[PDB]
Protein backbone atom coordinates (compact mmCIF):
# COMPACT_ATOMS: atom_id res chain seq x y z
CA UNK A 1 0.00 0.00 0.00
CA UNK A 2 1.65 3.21 -1.21
CA UNK A 3 2.13 5.34 1.88
CA UNK A 4 3.72 8.62 2.96
CA UNK A 5 4.21 9.38 6.66
CA UNK A 6 5.10 12.94 7.67
CA UNK A 7 6.48 14.35 10.94
CA UNK A 8 8.37 17.33 12.33
CA UNK A 9 5.58 19.89 12.60
CA UNK A 10 5.05 22.11 15.60
CA UNK A 11 5.02 25.66 16.93
CA UNK A 12 7.92 27.89 15.87
CA UNK A 13 8.95 31.46 16.57
CA UNK A 14 9.14 33.95 13.68
CA UNK A 15 12.55 33.78 12.05
CA UNK A 16 13.18 30.31 13.46
CA UNK A 17 13.84 27.08 11.61
CA UNK A 18 12.05 23.74 11.31
CA UNK A 19 12.71 20.56 9.31
CA UNK A 20 9.86 18.36 8.07
CA UNK A 21 10.23 14.70 7.12
CA UNK A 22 8.23 12.29 4.97
CA UNK A 23 8.89 8.54 4.94
CA UNK A 24 7.86 6.52 1.88
CA UNK A 25 6.93 2.86 1.52
CA UNK A 26 5.18 0.64 -1.00
CA UNK A 27 6.78 1.89 -4.23
CA UNK A 28 10.11 2.58 -5.93
CA UNK A 29 10.89 5.89 -4.25
CA UNK A 30 13.82 6.52 -6.61
CA UNK A 31 11.50 6.90 -9.63
CA UNK A 32 8.98 9.19 -7.90
CA UNK A 33 9.13 12.96 -8.06
CA UNK A 34 8.17 14.48 -4.71
CA UNK A 35 6.48 17.72 -3.69
CA UNK A 36 5.43 19.72 -0.65
CA UNK A 37 1.97 21.32 -0.56
CA UNK A 38 0.49 23.42 2.24
CA UNK A 39 -2.98 24.55 3.26
CA UNK A 40 -3.44 27.66 5.38
CA UNK A 41 -6.27 27.48 7.94
CA UNK A 42 -9.52 27.60 6.00
CA UNK A 43 -7.75 28.24 2.68
CA UNK A 44 -7.03 26.24 -0.46
CA UNK A 45 -4.07 24.11 -1.46
CA UNK A 46 -0.80 25.91 -2.23
CA UNK A 47 2.27 24.38 -3.86
CA UNK A 48 5.51 24.81 -1.89
CA UNK A 49 8.36 22.94 -3.60
CA UNK A 50 9.20 20.10 -5.98
CA UNK A 51 12.18 17.76 -6.31
CA UNK A 52 13.13 15.38 -9.10
CA UNK A 53 13.27 11.64 -8.54
CA UNK A 54 17.08 11.77 -8.43
CA UNK A 55 17.31 14.97 -6.38
CA UNK A 56 19.26 16.86 -9.05
CA UNK A 57 16.36 19.25 -9.71
CA UNK A 58 14.42 21.42 -7.26
CA UNK A 59 11.67 24.01 -7.66
CA UNK A 60 10.21 26.51 -5.21
CA UNK A 61 7.28 28.88 -4.91
CA UNK A 62 8.20 32.56 -5.03
CA UNK A 63 6.96 33.04 -1.45
CA UNK A 64 9.47 30.54 0.02
CA UNK A 65 12.47 30.83 -2.31
CA UNK A 66 15.74 31.19 -0.42
CA UNK A 67 14.10 30.22 2.89
CA UNK A 68 12.92 26.65 2.23
CA UNK A 69 15.10 23.81 0.92
CA UNK A 70 13.68 20.53 -0.38
CA UNK A 71 15.90 17.44 -0.32
CA UNK A 72 15.64 13.67 -0.42
CA UNK A 73 17.60 10.55 0.49
CA UNK A 74 16.63 7.72 -1.86
CA UNK A 75 18.66 5.28 0.26
CA UNK A 76 16.30 5.92 3.21
CA UNK A 77 13.08 6.52 1.23
CA UNK A 78 12.78 9.90 2.96
CA UNK A 79 11.85 13.41 1.82
CA UNK A 80 12.73 16.55 3.77
CA UNK A 81 11.73 20.21 3.86
CA UNK A 82 14.11 22.55 5.68
CA UNK A 83 12.18 25.72 6.56
CA UNK A 84 14.33 28.66 7.70
CA UNK A 85 13.52 32.31 8.39
CA UNK A 86 9.96 31.23 9.09
CA UNK A 87 7.18 33.81 8.79
CA UNK A 88 3.71 34.05 10.30
CA UNK A 89 2.15 33.54 6.86
CA UNK A 90 3.94 30.17 6.63
CA UNK A 91 1.45 28.79 9.16
CA UNK A 92 -0.45 25.91 7.55
CA UNK A 93 -0.79 22.15 7.34
CA UNK A 94 2.05 20.80 5.18
CA UNK A 95 1.65 17.74 2.95
CA UNK A 96 4.20 15.67 1.06
CA UNK A 97 3.05 14.10 -2.20
CA UNK A 98 4.67 12.45 -5.20
CA UNK A 99 4.13 10.40 -8.33
CA UNK A 100 5.97 8.59 -11.10
CA UNK A 101 4.63 11.39 -13.33
CA UNK A 102 6.54 14.67 -13.11
CA UNK A 103 4.70 17.27 -11.00
CA UNK A 104 1.93 14.77 -10.24
CA UNK A 105 0.67 13.95 -6.73
CA UNK A 106 -0.70 10.39 -6.66
CA UNK A 107 0.26 9.42 -3.09
CA UNK A 108 -0.31 11.87 -0.23
CA UNK A 109 0.77 11.96 3.39
CA UNK A 110 -1.61 12.58 6.27
CA UNK A 111 -0.23 16.07 6.91
CA UNK A 112 1.60 17.89 9.70
CA UNK A 113 0.76 21.25 11.25
CA UNK A 114 3.24 24.14 11.39
CA UNK A 115 2.42 27.24 13.44
CA UNK A 116 4.61 30.36 13.29
CA UNK A 117 3.70 32.70 16.15
CA UNK A 118 5.39 34.71 18.89
CA UNK A 119 2.41 34.04 21.17
CA UNK A 120 2.61 31.64 24.12
CA UNK A 121 1.28 28.09 23.81
CA UNK A 122 -1.51 27.47 26.34
CA UNK A 123 -3.34 24.26 27.16
CA UNK A 124 -7.14 24.08 27.30
CA UNK A 125 -9.47 23.70 30.24
CA UNK A 126 -11.77 20.69 29.77
CA UNK A 127 -15.27 20.95 31.25
CA UNK A 128 -18.12 18.41 31.14
CA UNK A 129 -21.32 18.92 29.17
CA UNK A 130 -24.14 16.94 30.78
CA UNK A 131 -27.89 17.59 31.11
CA UNK A 132 -29.79 18.21 34.31
CA UNK A 133 -32.26 15.67 35.66
CA UNK A 134 -35.32 17.39 34.14
CA UNK A 135 -34.02 17.39 30.56
CA UNK A 136 -36.80 16.59 28.07
CA UNK A 137 -34.87 14.26 25.76
CA UNK A 138 -36.55 11.23 24.24
CA UNK A 139 -34.73 7.96 23.67
CA UNK A 140 -31.57 9.83 22.64
CA UNK A 141 -29.44 12.00 24.93
CA UNK A 142 -26.30 14.06 24.38
CA UNK A 143 -23.07 14.43 26.35
CA UNK A 144 -19.90 16.34 25.56
CA UNK A 145 -16.80 18.16 26.69
CA UNK A 146 -16.00 21.86 26.43
CA UNK A 147 -12.37 22.47 25.44
CA UNK A 148 -11.78 26.10 26.31
CA UNK A 149 -8.96 28.65 26.03
CA UNK A 150 -6.06 27.03 24.22
CA UNK A 151 -3.52 28.22 21.67
CA UNK A 152 -2.48 27.40 18.99
CA UNK A 153 -4.54 25.04 16.88
CA UNK A 154 -5.04 22.09 16.71
CA UNK A 155 -6.48 19.86 19.43
CA UNK A 156 -7.55 16.23 19.08
CA UNK A 157 -10.65 14.92 20.86
CA UNK A 158 -11.71 11.28 21.09
CA UNK A 159 -14.19 9.36 23.24
CA UNK A 160 -13.51 6.22 25.27
CA UNK A 161 -10.02 6.10 23.72
CA UNK A 162 -11.44 5.83 20.21
CA UNK A 163 -13.82 2.99 21.08
CA UNK A 164 -16.78 5.40 20.72
CA UNK A 165 -16.98 7.08 17.31
CA UNK A 166 -20.59 6.80 16.15
CA UNK A 167 -22.55 9.98 16.83
CA UNK A 168 -19.51 12.09 17.74
CA UNK A 169 -19.34 15.71 16.56
CA UNK A 170 -16.22 17.76 17.37
CA UNK A 171 -17.07 21.29 16.29
CA UNK A 172 -14.68 23.71 14.57
CA UNK A 173 -12.77 25.86 17.02
CA UNK A 174 -13.78 29.51 17.39
CA UNK A 175 -11.18 32.21 17.99
CA UNK A 176 -12.30 34.12 21.07
CA UNK A 177 -11.59 37.81 21.65
CA UNK A 178 -8.77 36.73 23.98
CA UNK A 179 -6.87 35.25 21.05
CA UNK A 180 -7.51 31.77 22.49
CA UNK A 181 -9.51 28.98 20.88
CA UNK A 182 -12.59 27.17 22.18
CA UNK A 183 -14.66 24.25 20.92
CA UNK A 184 -17.14 21.62 22.06
CA UNK A 185 -17.19 17.89 21.34
CA UNK A 186 -20.52 16.09 21.73
CA UNK A 187 -21.84 12.56 21.32
CA UNK A 188 -25.44 11.32 21.21
CA UNK A 189 -26.21 8.12 23.12
CA UNK A 190 -29.29 6.22 24.32
CA UNK A 191 -30.98 8.05 27.18
CA UNK A 192 -31.02 5.02 29.49
CA UNK A 193 -27.23 4.76 29.11
CA UNK A 194 -26.63 8.37 30.20
CA UNK A 195 -26.53 7.81 33.96
CA UNK A 196 -24.77 4.43 33.98
CA UNK A 197 -22.34 3.85 31.12
CA UNK A 198 -18.81 5.24 31.08
CA UNK A 199 -18.17 8.17 28.72
CA UNK A 200 -14.68 9.72 28.74
CA UNK A 201 -13.50 12.50 26.43
CA UNK A 202 -9.80 12.28 25.58
CA UNK A 203 -8.28 15.69 24.80
CA UNK A 204 -4.72 16.15 23.51
CA UNK A 205 -3.06 19.52 22.87
CA UNK A 206 0.45 18.69 21.69
CA UNK A 207 1.86 22.27 21.48
CA UNK A 208 1.33 22.88 25.22
CA UNK A 209 1.76 19.19 26.15
CA UNK A 210 -1.71 19.14 27.74
CA UNK A 211 -3.52 15.79 27.68
CA UNK A 212 -6.70 15.12 29.67
CA UNK A 213 -9.17 12.26 30.10
CA UNK A 214 -12.42 13.64 31.55
CA UNK A 215 -15.31 11.44 32.64
CA UNK A 216 -18.65 13.06 31.79
CA UNK A 217 -21.77 12.13 33.75
CA UNK A 218 -24.91 13.89 35.01
CA UNK A 219 -24.97 15.64 38.36
CA UNK A 220 -25.92 13.61 41.42
CA UNK A 221 -29.72 13.78 41.77
CA UNK A 222 -31.21 11.55 44.46
CA UNK B 1 2.71 31.37 -13.57
CA UNK B 2 -0.26 29.50 -15.03
CA UNK B 3 -3.40 30.69 -13.25
CA UNK B 4 -6.14 28.09 -12.77
CA UNK B 5 -9.74 29.36 -12.81
CA UNK B 6 -12.13 26.91 -11.14
CA UNK B 7 -15.91 27.34 -11.33
CA UNK B 8 -18.32 27.26 -9.58
CA UNK B 9 -16.91 28.09 -6.14
CA UNK B 10 -19.72 26.01 -4.61
CA UNK B 11 -22.72 23.94 -5.61
CA UNK B 12 -25.55 21.99 -3.97
CA UNK B 13 -26.94 18.94 -5.76
CA UNK B 14 -29.05 16.00 -4.65
CA UNK B 15 -27.99 12.37 -4.41
CA UNK B 16 -28.12 10.77 -7.84
CA UNK B 17 -27.68 14.09 -9.64
CA UNK B 18 -24.95 14.89 -12.17
CA UNK B 19 -22.71 17.86 -11.35
CA UNK B 20 -19.86 19.38 -13.35
CA UNK B 21 -16.81 21.27 -12.12
CA UNK B 22 -14.80 23.31 -14.63
CA UNK B 23 -11.15 24.38 -14.47
CA UNK B 24 -9.57 26.87 -16.88
CA UNK B 25 -5.86 27.60 -17.35
CA UNK B 26 -4.48 30.96 -18.44
CA UNK B 27 -2.13 29.06 -20.79
CA UNK B 28 -2.28 25.80 -22.71
CA UNK B 29 -1.22 22.84 -20.58
CA UNK B 30 -2.12 20.06 -23.02
CA UNK B 31 -3.69 17.35 -20.82
CA UNK B 32 -1.57 17.81 -17.67
CA UNK B 33 -4.39 18.62 -15.26
CA UNK B 34 -5.17 16.62 -12.13
CA UNK B 35 -8.24 16.59 -9.87
CA UNK B 36 -8.16 16.07 -6.11
CA UNK B 37 -10.85 15.48 -3.49
CA UNK B 38 -10.48 16.71 0.09
CA UNK B 39 -13.04 15.56 2.62
CA UNK B 40 -13.43 17.49 5.89
CA UNK B 41 -10.47 16.82 8.16
CA UNK B 42 -8.71 14.55 5.65
CA UNK B 43 -5.72 14.98 3.38
CA UNK B 44 -6.29 15.47 -0.36
CA UNK B 45 -6.81 12.38 -2.52
CA UNK B 46 -6.11 12.00 -6.23
CA UNK B 47 -9.15 11.32 -8.42
CA UNK B 48 -8.08 12.05 -12.01
CA UNK B 49 -4.54 12.42 -13.37
CA UNK B 50 -3.44 13.83 -16.73
CA UNK B 51 -6.91 14.97 -17.74
CA UNK B 52 -8.98 11.79 -17.93
CA UNK B 53 -7.01 8.94 -16.29
CA UNK B 54 -8.30 7.32 -13.10
CA UNK B 55 -7.28 4.36 -10.97
CA UNK B 56 -9.39 1.23 -10.55
CA UNK B 57 -11.07 2.18 -7.28
CA UNK B 58 -12.07 5.70 -8.25
CA UNK B 59 -15.87 5.39 -8.67
CA UNK B 60 -17.10 5.32 -12.26
CA UNK B 61 -19.03 8.50 -11.44
CA UNK B 62 -15.72 10.44 -11.27
CA UNK B 63 -14.77 11.28 -14.88
CA UNK B 64 -12.35 13.93 -16.12
CA UNK B 65 -12.12 15.46 -19.59
CA UNK B 66 -10.72 18.39 -21.53
CA UNK B 67 -7.50 19.61 -23.08
CA UNK B 68 -5.53 22.78 -23.79
CA UNK B 69 -7.26 25.33 -21.51
CA UNK B 70 -10.73 23.89 -20.72
CA UNK B 71 -11.14 20.94 -18.35
CA UNK B 72 -14.09 19.39 -16.56
CA UNK B 73 -14.73 17.03 -13.66
CA UNK B 74 -18.14 15.35 -13.81
CA UNK B 75 -19.70 13.43 -10.92
CA UNK B 76 -22.53 11.35 -12.41
CA UNK B 77 -24.57 9.86 -9.59
CA UNK B 78 -23.67 11.97 -6.58
CA UNK B 79 -23.26 10.09 -3.30
CA UNK B 80 -23.36 11.35 0.30
CA UNK B 81 -19.65 10.66 0.74
CA UNK B 82 -18.97 12.95 -2.24
CA UNK B 83 -19.55 15.94 0.06
CA UNK B 84 -16.08 17.49 -0.08
CA UNK B 85 -13.91 20.16 -1.69
CA UNK B 86 -12.44 19.48 -5.14
CA UNK B 87 -9.32 21.09 -6.61
CA UNK B 88 -7.71 21.07 -10.04
CA UNK B 89 -3.93 21.26 -10.43
CA UNK B 90 -1.81 21.84 -13.51
CA UNK B 91 1.26 19.59 -13.75
CA UNK B 92 2.67 21.29 -16.87
CA UNK B 93 5.46 23.60 -15.69
CA UNK B 94 6.48 25.35 -12.50
CA UNK B 95 5.27 27.05 -10.40
CA UNK B 96 2.65 24.33 -9.92
CA UNK B 97 -0.71 26.03 -9.41
CA UNK B 98 -3.97 24.82 -7.87
CA UNK B 99 -7.49 25.97 -8.57
CA UNK B 100 -9.39 27.85 -5.89
CA UNK B 101 -11.48 24.81 -5.02
CA UNK B 102 -15.15 23.88 -5.35
CA UNK B 103 -17.29 22.96 -2.34
CA UNK B 104 -19.85 20.26 -3.19
CA UNK B 105 -22.85 20.11 -0.85
CA UNK B 106 -25.32 17.23 -0.95
CA UNK B 107 -28.89 18.53 -1.25
CA UNK B 108 -31.06 16.17 0.82
CA UNK B 109 -34.56 16.23 2.27
CA UNK B 110 -35.39 18.54 5.15
CA UNK B 111 -34.33 17.24 8.56
CA UNK B 112 -35.18 19.00 11.81
CA UNK B 113 -32.52 19.37 14.51
CA UNK B 114 -32.54 17.49 17.78
CA UNK B 115 -31.99 20.17 20.43
CA UNK B 116 -30.05 19.75 23.67
CA UNK B 117 -29.08 22.25 26.38
CA UNK B 118 -26.20 21.89 28.83
CA UNK B 119 -25.79 23.92 32.04
CA UNK B 120 -22.33 25.12 33.08
CA UNK B 121 -20.35 22.60 35.10
CA UNK B 122 -19.54 23.27 38.74
CA UNK B 123 -15.86 23.00 37.79
CA UNK B 124 -16.08 25.91 35.34
CA UNK B 125 -18.03 28.02 37.84
CA UNK B 126 -15.05 27.84 40.20
CA UNK B 127 -13.19 29.88 37.55
CA UNK B 128 -15.75 32.70 37.71
CA UNK B 129 -17.25 32.12 34.25
CA UNK B 130 -20.26 30.18 32.97
CA UNK B 131 -20.67 28.70 29.49
CA UNK B 132 -24.17 27.52 28.50
CA UNK B 133 -24.25 25.30 25.42
CA UNK B 134 -27.21 24.61 23.12
CA UNK B 135 -26.71 21.80 20.60
CA UNK B 136 -28.66 21.36 17.36
CA UNK B 137 -27.94 17.87 16.05
CA UNK B 138 -28.34 16.38 12.56
CA UNK B 139 -30.40 18.89 10.59
CA UNK B 140 -30.68 20.17 7.02
CA UNK B 141 -30.57 22.74 5.45
CA UNK B 142 -27.84 24.70 7.25
CA UNK B 143 -30.13 27.69 7.90
CA UNK B 144 -31.17 27.72 11.56
CA UNK B 145 -32.00 30.36 14.16
CA UNK B 146 -30.89 29.90 17.78
CA UNK B 147 -32.07 32.48 20.30
CA UNK B 148 -31.07 32.56 23.97
CA UNK B 149 -33.35 33.68 26.80
CA UNK B 150 -32.31 34.25 30.42
CA UNK B 151 -35.27 34.85 32.74
CA UNK B 152 -37.23 35.79 29.59
CA UNK B 153 -34.49 38.32 28.73
CA UNK B 154 -33.76 38.20 25.00
CA UNK B 155 -30.00 37.70 24.65
CA UNK B 156 -28.02 39.39 21.88
CA UNK B 157 -24.29 39.66 21.24
CA UNK B 158 -23.11 37.28 23.98
CA UNK B 159 -23.29 33.98 22.07
CA UNK B 160 -21.08 32.33 19.46
CA UNK B 161 -22.05 29.66 16.94
CA UNK B 162 -20.03 26.86 15.35
CA UNK B 163 -21.24 24.53 12.61
CA UNK B 164 -19.73 21.23 11.53
CA UNK B 165 -18.99 20.32 7.95
CA UNK B 166 -21.71 18.29 6.25
CA UNK B 167 -21.79 14.68 7.41
CA UNK B 168 -20.49 12.18 4.86
CA UNK B 169 -23.20 9.57 5.58
CA UNK B 170 -26.46 11.41 6.34
CA UNK B 171 -25.59 14.79 4.76
CA UNK B 172 -26.71 16.72 7.86
CA UNK B 173 -25.19 19.54 9.89
CA UNK B 174 -24.77 20.06 13.61
CA UNK B 175 -24.54 23.42 15.33
CA UNK B 176 -23.32 24.53 18.76
CA UNK B 177 -24.32 27.85 20.32
CA UNK B 178 -22.40 28.89 23.44
CA UNK B 179 -23.72 31.61 25.74
CA UNK B 180 -21.00 33.17 27.90
CA UNK B 181 -21.75 34.87 31.21
CA UNK B 182 -19.84 35.63 34.38
CA UNK B 183 -20.56 33.47 37.41
CA UNK B 184 -22.03 36.49 39.20
CA UNK B 185 -24.46 37.17 36.35
CA UNK B 186 -25.24 33.46 35.96
CA UNK B 187 -26.17 33.31 39.66
CA UNK B 188 -28.57 36.27 39.35
CA UNK B 189 -30.99 34.37 37.09
CA UNK B 190 -32.85 31.05 37.13
CA UNK B 191 -34.29 30.09 33.73
CA UNK B 192 -31.89 29.47 30.83
CA UNK B 193 -33.50 28.57 27.52
CA UNK B 194 -32.46 28.18 23.89
CA UNK B 195 -35.22 28.39 21.27
CA UNK B 196 -34.59 26.91 17.83
CA UNK B 197 -36.38 27.75 14.58
CA UNK B 198 -35.86 25.58 11.50
CA UNK B 199 -37.82 24.73 8.36
CA UNK B 200 -38.12 21.11 9.53
CA UNK B 201 -39.95 21.98 12.75
CA UNK B 202 -43.68 22.68 12.69
CA UNK B 203 -42.95 25.53 15.11
CA UNK B 204 -40.02 26.68 17.26
CA UNK B 205 -38.67 24.22 19.84
CA UNK B 206 -37.39 25.41 23.22
CA UNK B 207 -35.05 23.58 25.60
CA UNK B 208 -34.33 25.01 29.03
CA UNK B 209 -32.99 24.29 32.49
CA UNK B 210 -33.23 25.98 35.88
CA UNK B 211 -30.03 26.91 37.70
CA UNK B 212 -29.40 25.11 40.97
CA UNK B 213 -31.82 22.29 40.07
CA UNK B 214 -29.58 19.24 39.65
Amino acid sequence: EVQLQESGGGLVQPGGSLRLSCAASGFTFSIYSMNWVRQAPGKGLEWVSSIGSSGGTTYYADSVKGRFTISRDNSKNTLYLQMNSLRAEDTAVYYCAGSQYLYGMDVWGQGTTVTVSSASTKGPSVFPLAPSSKSTSGGTAALGCLVKDYFPEPVTVSWNSGALTSGVHTFPAVLQSSGLYSLSSVVTVPSSSLGTQTYICNVNHKPSNTKVDKRVEPKSCD
Amino acid sequence: DIQMTQSPSSLSASVGDRVTITCRSSQRIMTYLNWYQQKPGKAPKLLIYVGSHSQSGVPSRFRGSGSETDFTLTISGLQPEDSATYYCQQSFFTPLTFGGGTKVEIKRTVAAPSVFIFPPSDEQLKSGTASVVCLLNNFYPREAKVQWKVDNALQSGNSQESVTEQDSKDSTYSLSSTLTLSKADYEKHKVYACEVTHQGLSSPVTKSFNRGEC
